[PDB]
């Protein structure tokens, strides 16, 4: 019962989080970055890349 | 200005050494004899200034001491 | 191409407004404003500060 | 025989609180016990370990100490003074001691009469 | 003569110590005689600040505060006041060696904290530094008590008003002379013209809100006098709200 | 030594300074 309202305290925690920094992820430093970052990509630009 | 995310990080650091706890120390010093008699099971140091007062550490082989650092066989 | 609808407008942080005791209305902000500006006169030998001149 | 031998203990505790001449304690109590700079020793008779109480009455018997005993710890840890208190004087740390050992006198003439006079009485 | 070749050699020693285990002759340094001809020919002037910390550390622990009250008026505060006026900031090792120094409050306090504050000359980095650093130690209340009233009867300057505060900033019990004599202190600022800096004002305040439970009615309506006489466009109104918002005894 | 006093309620203890 209280485990719901737990998650519903992270997820304000965690949309508190989102607005005031937008979409920062924090690097985990057990698991190399390249390999959780796989299929991630840099864009030039968002607009015309 | 511009602020930061304050990245959290867990690191264990509950773990740290300490020294055991001897409980009741002042057993040992003395022996009472069921007339009332004390012996000493420890020896006592002429020393200069912490004389009558300070017992012998027991080594294996040799007694020492603990505010004067005296030396002996 | 580019062309965002109410970017800013959504994208601000949102912080509600405080809660102050209300002002006096009508004759009484009038009255108000007399003794704010002729009769606890500071004096000044420039007179360089505005009403709202903050730092 | 005015004022009573449980108000001039505090009397004379207190003399020694201001002359410093207080063993509270355990090590302090017992090594300057043996020293012979030590007058008085005080035990409290709720006790943890029977030949603790053995070993003071050892320490009194050798060197013709008086010995004092009292019920209980915590009430000598308020009798003493071993409270850390508010500025009203709240105490919120509750030590009790064991071996309380008077070394140095106050110049008393009411309490110093009663203790002299209780003594006198015992032995 | 003999001895002198070995002492020489350790004042050597000193001279680049980093770390590591010390000569055993200078762990014996207080259970000498002659112990300042020792000390002047170990040179402490040229001293490194892990050397000097381990010989606070060592003087610190043998007892005979007479010996540490006089070592730390002859050199550690005079290195402390050399280090702050050249680097303007106290090094990690001399900020240890004074809480090892703390380590015994009676020789620190006539040592270290009465003469700086006596002698007229401390700035406000070396009174802040040291203020924080009696903040760090937690400190016996009658020792507090004294330094307390041995400030408040001595001469106004700019630094002991940090002392006074950060002191107060422990929140013991105080005694009734040393509040006594604290009222009396701010009571001789009554009559004088001279501006204040705004650590006296915020000192009076932290006063304020602790000890408003002991405060009488003459020395209250007294400080509302102060108040009235030196005002301060926003920390006066403030202890003047404290003042009326207070219960004695 | 100030003039005006503590007057009521207690003393705990009576302070070394001597
Ligand atoms: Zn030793």
């Amino acid at each position: 019962d209280e485990e719901a309202e737990a998650k519903m305290l992270e997820k304000y925690k965690q949309e508190r989080l989102e607005e005031m920094f937008p979409d920062e992820v924090d690097t985990p430093r057990d698991v190399a970055a390249r390999i959780r970052f796989q299929k991630y990509r840099g864009l030039k630009s968002f607009r015309t890349s | 200005a511009k602020k930061r995310k304050k990245k959290s990080y867990t690191t264990p650091k509950k773990n740290k050494h300490k020294r055991k706890k001897v409980k009741l120390a002042v057993l040992k010093y003395y022996k009472v004899d069921e007339n009332g008699k004390i012996s000493r099971l420890r020896r006592e140091c002429p020393s200069d200034e912490c004389g009558a007062g300070v017992f012998m550490a027991s080594h294996f082989d040799r007694h020492y001491c603990g505010k004067c650092c005296l030396t002996y066989c | 191409s580019l062309a965002r609808a109410g970017k800013v407008r959504g994208q601000t942080p949102k912080v509600a407004k405080q809660e102050k005791k209300k002002k006096k209305t009508g004759r009484a902000k009038r009255r108000m404003q007399y003794n704010r500006r002729f009769v606890n006169v500071v004096p000044t030998f420039g007179k360089k500060k505005g009403p709202n001149a903050n730092s | 025989g005015v004022m009573d031998v449980n108000t001039a203990l505090q009397e004379v505790l207190k003399t020694a609180l201001i002359h410093d001449g207080l063993a509270r304690g355990i090590r302090e109590a017992a090594k300057a016990l043996d020293k012979r700079q030590a007058h008085l020793c005080v035990l409290a008779s709720n006790c943890d370990e029977p030949m603790y109480v053995k070993l003071v009455e050892a320490l009194c018997a050798e060197h013709q100490i008086n010995l004092i005993k009292v019920d209980d710890n915590k009430k000598l840890g308020e009798w003493v003074g071993l409270c850390k208190i508010d500025r009203e004087g709240k105490p919120r740390k509750v030590v009790g001691c064991s071996c309380v050992v008077v070394k140095d006198y106050g110049k008393e003439s009411q309490a110093k009469d009663v203790i002299e006079e209780y003594f006198k009485c015992k032995k | 003569p003999r001895v002198l070749e070995v002492y020489r050699g350790v004042r050597e020693v000193l001279s680049k110590y980093r770390s590591g285990k010390l000569p055993k002759a200078f762990k014996i340094i207080p259970a000498l005689s002659n112990w300042e001809q020792i000390l002047y020919v170990t040179e402490p002037e040229a001293w490194t600040a892990a050397a000097m910390y381990q010989a606070t550390r060592i003087f610190a622990s043998n007892l005979k505060e007479r010996m540490a009250q006089r070592f730390y008026n002859l050199v550690l505060l005079p290195r402390v006041r050399d280090d702050v006026a050249e680097y303007k900031r106290l090094n990690f090792h001399l900020y240890m060696a004074l809480k090892k120094a703390l380590f015994k409050p009676g020789a620190w306090f006539k040592g270290i904290l009465i003469p700086l504050c006596e002698s007229g000359t401390c700035t406000l980095r070396e009174a802040i530094i040291v203020g924080s650093i009696i903040t760090k130690c937690s400190i016996p209340v009658l020792h507090s008590s004294a330094a307390m009233l041995k400030i408040a009867e001595m001469e106004y300057s700019g630094a002991n008003s940090i002392f006074l505060r950060l002191l107060l900033d422990k929140k013991y019990a105080l005694p009734y002379r040393v509040l006594d004599a604290l009222v009396f202190h701010f009571l001789g600022f009554r009559t004088e013209k001279r501006e204040l800096p705004v650590l006296w004002h915020q000192c009076l305040l932290t006063l304020v809100q602790r000890y408003k439970a002991d405060l009488a009615t003459d020395q209250k309506e007294a400080l509302l006098e102060l108040l009235r006489l030196q005002p301060h466009p926003q920390l006066s109104p403030e202890i003047r709200r404290e003042l009326q918002s207070a219960v004695p005894r | 030594s100030s003039v005006m006093r503590r007057n009521e309620q207690l003393t705990l203890h009576d302070e070394r300074f001597e």
